[PDB]
RNA sequence: CUAAGAAAUUCACGGCGGGCUUGAUGUCCGCGUCUACCUGAUUCACUGCCGUAUAGGCAG
């Protein structure tokens, strides 16, 4: 009868490191082994009230009061120093293989019929679409986020590690590269190979991913934030704390891993957003939108059942949404 | 359980995000376990081709950081989370707590077999080292040392030296290797010790007390601090039964139907963080897996130490 | 076959108004630092000549 499994899991394939985010001049770039680190610092804001009333505090006596109470805040903050306008991101990069394995399953015969399915779809066309996309998300630089908004120019730095020592090397202009467009390009296409045959393979292939975004003279650069809960402490606290590993601000792997799986242009929905993050439920963290919803027939658990249970093979496209799910991993199965 | 022919030392392995949820009671380093199992999913994988076996694991801790904060007026801490995706209807799901933490570790790997006089040391190390840096060790990633100033090779040593002065050398050497770092042991002997201790103290005293004891900062009056021998962690010792052994298929919503599964329960032990040099042999740091399926007793420790 | 497997914290912010720290003061008596050594190991790989020569020889 081939009943889908009770215990399924997958694991996190294509996992990137902590981004390091360092400092320095541009036009010397080549030079930056020894660029200093961006350290985040404390300072104080004193803000005003500016959300929205309740109908109850829109009287003019205590909006005066409460304005008259002065708002203190300590926030965490980083910036490039006031001689250097580069900030230079750095993290390494393990694509690793058995892409279509399981983690984690409990039925043999939903095993051989995933394998196989995982199969048909690694000699049909493989991953040369997918690791198109993930090579264009390292290509343009998707992982600074918030760094890659404002900067005069951006330019990625990709090698190919193979033992101690750069065994190829990548150059790219990030701001050329379509945040929502996936062209062709030679040095594209040669790392696209790379990623697809590491995610082949029965090993690992290592990148170090390094970007340099020219922001400006002493600007301010945005790491991740950290998510600490307040659980109701009677003491106030810092508004925003930021990330670092060794008193050098650091962008989050999961957060990076976000960037690369921005590759999801085929949900039903309209791609007036472009690519989103490959996850089951289509969900979108900025948009409070979960798009491939269960009531169409396009989200992860159906697609896969009907895929691989009921034979229902789906769209190419959709072949590649469920392939990129599980290169993200996750822990499926019911009860 | 068994000498090794041969010690593997693993270089230093930067590890990204390790579970720092050791135990229901204890936070901070992760627990010998997670070690252990690395370890036999190192022979699972790799040392059952080189024809070797790869059983027992030194724990230095090179270096340690935890994704934690303290809030304002708290004297305890807190664990730095993740934004999970949002759910199929876009609301925020409900947080379930997990520590993440840094490490920097490198490991002693006991080796014995005939793929030692097979294959070269050099070769075997290599092998098991590319092994390594594909997989996890604590939940973690591990960090392979890429385009840095120089990366650190992987040595391995047999332990039949040509003499007794070459091998104490050879024994020395290694420990300078991983020498910013602390040897991680089990204290399963001294903690009953402090527990009969405790007892003729006051009676109807259990080991959980002790263990407790040997981990607070005590302050008597005259005020000073009861001193301690060492760092004296305490770590989950390994699991313990809680429920009759099931067959494979019994159990709903089971790991595989090829495995029998049993409801366990956690130990808890005591554990000593100590310089390298401190030790007779670099081998009697080696944790070791002891199940006697019996009684459950599913237990990690690191025997002929003392 | 690792309390296994999975994960975007994030948008915005004016901390400043002002101020006499001054009064007085004994550091101090005493003291054995000795003894004995190869800097030098080829430690000046130097000056000139024949030859276009960095190739290669020769002179004290």
């Amino acid at each position: 009868i081939l009943s889908t499994a009770s215990v399924l899991a997958f694991e996190r394939k294509l996992d990137p490191s902590d981004a390091l985010m360092s400092a320095g001049a541009w036009a010397q770039r080549d030079a930056s082994q020894e660029w200093p680190a961006v350290t985040v610092r404390e300072k104080s804001v004193r803000g005003t009230i500016s959300n929205r009333l309740k109908t109850k505090d829109r009287d003019p006596a205590k909006l005066d009061a409460s304005i008259q109470s002065p708002n203190l805040q300590t926030v965490d903050v980083a910036n490039l120093p006031s001689d250097a306008d580069t900030l230079k991101v750095r993290f390494t990069l393990r694509v690793l293989g058995g892409a279509g394995t399981p983690s984690a399953c409990n039925d043999a015969a939903y095993r051989d019929k995933l394998l196989q399915t995982v199969a048909t779809y690694v000699n049909d066309q493989g991953f040369a679409e997918l690791a198109r996309r993930y090579a264009h998300n390292l290509a343009n630089a998707r992982f600074l986020w918030r760094n890659r908004v404002g900067a005069e120019a951006v330019e990625v730095r990709i090698n190919h590690i193979r033992q101690g020592e750069v065994a190829r090397a990548w150059r790219f202009d990030a701001l050329a590269i379509g945040l929502r467009d996936f062209k062709a390009d030679a040095e594209l296409d040669a790392l696209a190979e790379l990623i697809a045959s590491g995610l082949s393979g029965s090993g690992h292939v290592l990148l170090e991913v390094v970007a340099f975004a020219r922001i400006g003279d002493g600007q301010e650069v945005f790491p991740s934030q950290e998510l600490i809960l307040d659980k109701g402490d009677k003491k106030g606290q810092k508004s925003k704390t930021l990330y670092s590993v060794r008193d050098a601000a650091a962008i989050h792997s999961q957060k990076i891993g976000n960037a690369l799986r921005t590759i999801d242009t085929w949900y039903p929905d309209e791609d007036g957003l472009g690519p989103i993050a490959v996850e089951p439920y289509g969900s979108v963290t900025s948009q409070g939108k979960a798009y491939r919803q269960p009531k169409q027939k396009l989200d992860f658990y159906t697609l896969l059942d009907n895929w691989v249970l009921r034979d229902e093979a789906p769209a190419v496209e959709q072949q590649h949404y469920v392939i990129a799910n599980l290169i993200r991993g996750g822990v499926f199965g019911e009860a | 359980v068994t000498d090794p022919e041969a010690l593997l030392l693993l270089p230093r392995l930067s590890i990204q995000n390790a579970n720092a949820i050791s135990s229901p009671l204890t936070w901070g380093f992760p627990s010998p376990g997670a070690f252990t199992g690395f370890v036999h999913a190192l022979q699972r994988r790799v040392g059952i081709s080189l024809d070797i076996e790869l059983d027992g694991v030194g724990i230095v801790c090179h270096r340690f950081e935890a994704q934690i904060s303290q809030p304002a007026g708290k004297r305890t801490k807190v664990f730095n989370l993740t934004r999970n995706p949002l759910n199929r209807d876009g609301s925020t799901a409900a947080i379930v707590e997990e520590g993440r933490a840094h490490l920097e570790v490198s490991l002693l790997l006991g080796v014995h077999g005939d793929g030692l006089d097979d294959h070269p040391a050099q070769e075997i190390a290599r092998q098991v080292q590319e092994q390594a840096g594909a997989m996890r060790l604590a939940g973690g990633s591990i960090l392979p040392w890429c385009n840095e100033r120089f990366p650190a090779p992987n040595a391995e040593l047999l332990m039949l030296g040509g003499s007794d002065e070459q091998r104490r050398k050879n024994q020395r050497r290694l420990t300078r290797r991983l020498l910013p770092g602390f040897a991680l042991v089990s204290r399963e002997a001294l903690l009953q010790q402090h527990l009969e201790t405790l007892r003729t103290t006051l009676p109807e005293a259990t080991t959980l007390d002790a263990l407790l004891d040997l981990c607070r900062i005590n302050f008597e009056p005259p005020w000073q601090v009861r001193d301690k021998p060492g760092w004296l962690v305490p770590i989950p010792a390994g699991y313990n039964a809680l429920s009759p052994l099931y067959l494979p298929g019994e159990v709903r919503n089971a790991r595989d139907r090829e495995t029998p599964l049993r409801f366990v329960e956690n130990l808890f032990g005591l554990g000593e963080w100590l310089s390298p040099h401190r030790v007779a042999a670099l081998s009697d740091l080696l944790w070791y897996h002891h199940a006697e399926p019996d009684k459950g007793l599913y237990r990690w420790s690191t025997p002929r130490f003392v």
